Order: structure tokens, then C-alpha cells, then sequence
């Protein structure tokens, strides 16, 4: 299991769901090779677990400025792949 | 004007025109400017360039026409999505105005074919517009771009088939509602039959005016019963599952 | 003026609001050099304009899958910049 040490850049959400996001993103990266598919998988999983409406961004170079509900925000890096997961709906 | 009139309105024919003119230009391609025959020399390149420019201007202006009917399919897209949002939000299993509901239900089936119709148009369109970029169009923002709309059509179709089908299956409640409704209609029909048999004013002793008023009341409620019977029958045949 | 064609890629919105998006994003890209800053300017302008709440990403390499409000979504390209703007909230 490739130890892609997740480095967390921003987080307004609990450590438990932080680890949940890290694990789900690692599973998606191991499972998918397209960034859009990884984002769709993570969004769908968080829609299932922590309820809609989530929004997931997977990419290597992007700038983001979004509004999120409290306790539902994360922005981290797995290797070079930055993933921004925040709830809004 | 001549060629456009001869072609008329035909998108696939138009694409054929475009591939034909493209291949015609390509076959015209040449580098020599003068075909010397024996001791006779003739200019060849000046008219060559001139007719090449004539081809280019002609092909470009021919391309220019299609954007208009592309706008037509755009408006079709828009009319679909903006209104289908409302229409999906409209109906429900309850709301014994089911008739209107099933009316729209019949409506959506009438739309299904058109859906495919529009779909294949989009397919034809998604081909021609491709020519558009390899014919170097200045797609002005003015018009939607790719799924710019498209994506929205796919979304449309999927949302329709997700929920409309389901609500169509949950109709047994509506079916039994129609059943009891028509049963009450038949009961009222038999009651009105009995009332007519009782009410026969055929005797001449009755005052014509007063018995006329009574018959007018009977005819009003009889037309009401007829309306009930016909609306139940039309709801049955529109739903057509019962 | 550098004529960067705006490829209104995918969209669920009206044509006026998409052209307003193209104009505003062209202005932002002319004004700022940071993708985060471009997204911030665009999101703030549209928040002021069509009432909250939006989410905007500006970048080169990103894949996304979200839920937006109807008639309130666009994704396009200006120059070498992909710009997503969707409303959900």
C-alpha cells in the first residue's frame, strides 16, 4: 500500500472525518486514474455518509475560493494530487 | 439563392454539400501556374488563385447559414429544460386531479419519440458543429457551446426517466380510485334511470311550464352525469392501464 | 485587448449570465495572476450580482463532480484557463 502521506493544508471538520476523507481519497486514487472520477467517487461517498450536498475537487494545479458550511471543509494533498472536499447545499 | 432554394431545409444534405465543397477545393489544389503546350504558353495561375478565392468565399458563406437552425435546436433545448423542471415538480401520486396528471403522463409518452427525434438531431448537430470548428468558426458567446447546453439535455433525459417511470408504476392506487369512481358513476346512472322512470311527466294534466322546469332540472343533472361518465371513460382510456 | 475566446463548455444557466461570466472572468484574469485570487474575484462579483451562494474554481488541471442549483452553473475556458462556476446553497 503506497504510503502517500496525506498532508492537510486546511481543515474545518473533525479528525475522524479528516481520516475518513483521507482514506476515501486514497481508495479513489488507488481505484481511479481520472481526476473527475476520483472527485465523483468522493462526492458520492460523502453524499452517502455525511449527506448531500458535498463537492469534491481533485487536481494538481487549481485555485479555489468557496463558501462551505461549518465543520465540513478539508483541503489536503495526497502526493502531488490536491483534493478539496467541502459541503455546500 | 439558387443553390439554397434547391437544397431547401436539409441538415444532412448540407453536411454533404460541405464535404463535397471541401473535397472539391482539395482536388483543385495545385502549384503550377502555366501549362505550356508545345510552343504555346497560357496563364493558368491567376485564374487559379481567383477561383480558389471564389471557392473560399463561397464555402465560408455557405457555412454561415447553419448557425441559424443551430439556434433553433438551442431554443428547443432551452424550452425543454426550463419547462421540464417545472413539469417534473408538478405531479404526484396523490392529488385526485389525476386526470390532468395522467393527461400529462400521456403527454410525456407523446414526448418520448420526439426525445429520440431531438436526440438524433443533436447527434446530427454534434457532427455539423464539429465541422464548424474545423471550418474555423468564430463561435460568438451569443450561442451555447458544447454540453454548454448538451450536458443539460443528458441531465434532462435522465431526470425524466428516473422519476416519471417510477410514478407511472405507482398507479394502482390511481387505478382503484378510477375503479371506485366509475362504480359510483354507474350507481348514479342507475339512480338517474330510476328517477327518469318515476319522473315521466308524459301525462297532459301537468302544467307545461312547471313540468318543463322540472325536466330542465333533470336535464341539468343529467348533463352533469353525462360529463361524469365521459370524463371517467376518457380518464380510463388515457391511463389505458385500466 | 487580448482576445481569449471563452469556451462556455458545460452550462445550466441563461445566455446573459454566461456572457457576464465570460466578461467577469476576463476582467479577473486581466487583473490578478493567482488562480485562487481569480476564483475569489469571480465568486465575489457573482455573489454581489445574482445572490448567494456560488463556488468557483480557476485552474489548469482539475477534475470535478458537484451538485449545483438549476439555471446556476457554467464551466468554460478562457485562454489556457478552465473556469467553473456553479451555484448550490
Amino acid at each position: 500500500m503506497c504510503d502517500r502521506k496525506a498532508v492537510i493544508k486546511n481543515a474545518d471538520m473533525s479528525e475522524e472525518m479528516q481520516q475518513d476523507s483521507v482514506e476515501c481519497a486514497t481508495q479513489a486514487l488507488e481505484k481511479y486514474n481520472i481526476e473527475k472520477d476520483i472527485a465523483a467517487h468522493i462526492k458520492k461517498e460523502f453524499d452517502k455518509k455525511y449527506n448531500p450536498t458535498w463537492h469534491c475537487i481533485v487536481g494538481r494545479n487549481f485555485g479555489s475560493y468557496v463558501t462551505h458550511e461549518t465543520k465540513h471543509f478539508i483541503y489536503f494533498y495526497l502526493g502531488q494530487v490536491a483534493i478539496l472536499l467541502f459541503k455546500s447545499g | 439563392e439558387n443553390i439554397y432554394n434547391r437544397l431547401g431545409e436539409d441538415l444532412n444534405k448540407w453536411q454533404a454539400l460541405l464535404v463535397q465543397i471541401r473535397k472539391a477545393r482539395g482536388t483543385f489544389d495545385n502549384a503550377e501556374t502555366k501549362k505550356e503546350f508545345g510552343p504555346v504558353v497560357i496563364d493558368y495561375g491567376k485564374v487559379q488563385s481567383k477561383v480558389n478565392l471564389k471557392y473560399d468565399s463561397w464555402h465560408k458563406e455557405v457555412l454561415s447559414k447553419f448557425g441559424q437552425m443551430l439556434g433553433s435546436n438551442m431554443t428547443e433545448f432551452h424550452s425543454q429544460i426550463s419547462k421540464s423542471r417545472q413539469e417534473l415538480e408538478q405531479h404526484s401520486v396523490d392529488t385526485a386531479s389525476t386526470s390532468d396528471a395522467v393527461t400529462f403522463i400521456t403527454y410525456v409518452q407523446s414526448l418520448k419519440r420526439k426525445i429520440k427525434q431531438f436526440e438524433k438531431q443533436v447527434e446530427l448537430y454534434r457532427n455539423g458543429q464539429r465541422l464548424l470548428e474545423k471550418q474555423r468558426f468564430q463561435f460568438p458567446p451569443s450561442w451555447l457551446y458544447i454540453d454548454n447546453i448538451e450536458g443539460e439535455w443528458g441531465a434532462f433525459n435522465d431526470i425524466m426517466r428516473r422519476k416519471d417511470s417510477a410514478i407511472q408504476q405507482q398507479v394502482a392506487n390511481l387505478q382503484m380510485k378510477i375503479v371506485q369512481e366509475d362504480r359510483a358513476v354507474e350507481s348514479r346512472t342507475t339512480d338517474l334511470l330510476t328517477d327518469w322512470e318515476k319522473t315521466k311527466p308524459v301525462t297532459g294534466n301537468l302544467r307545461p311550464e312547471e313540468a318543463l322546469q322540472a325536466l330542465t332540472i333533470y336535464e341539468g343533472k343529467f348533463g352533469r352525469l353525462k360529463d361524469d361518465r365521459e370524463k371517467c371513460a376518457k380518464a380510463k382510456e388515457a391511463l389505458e392501464l385500466t
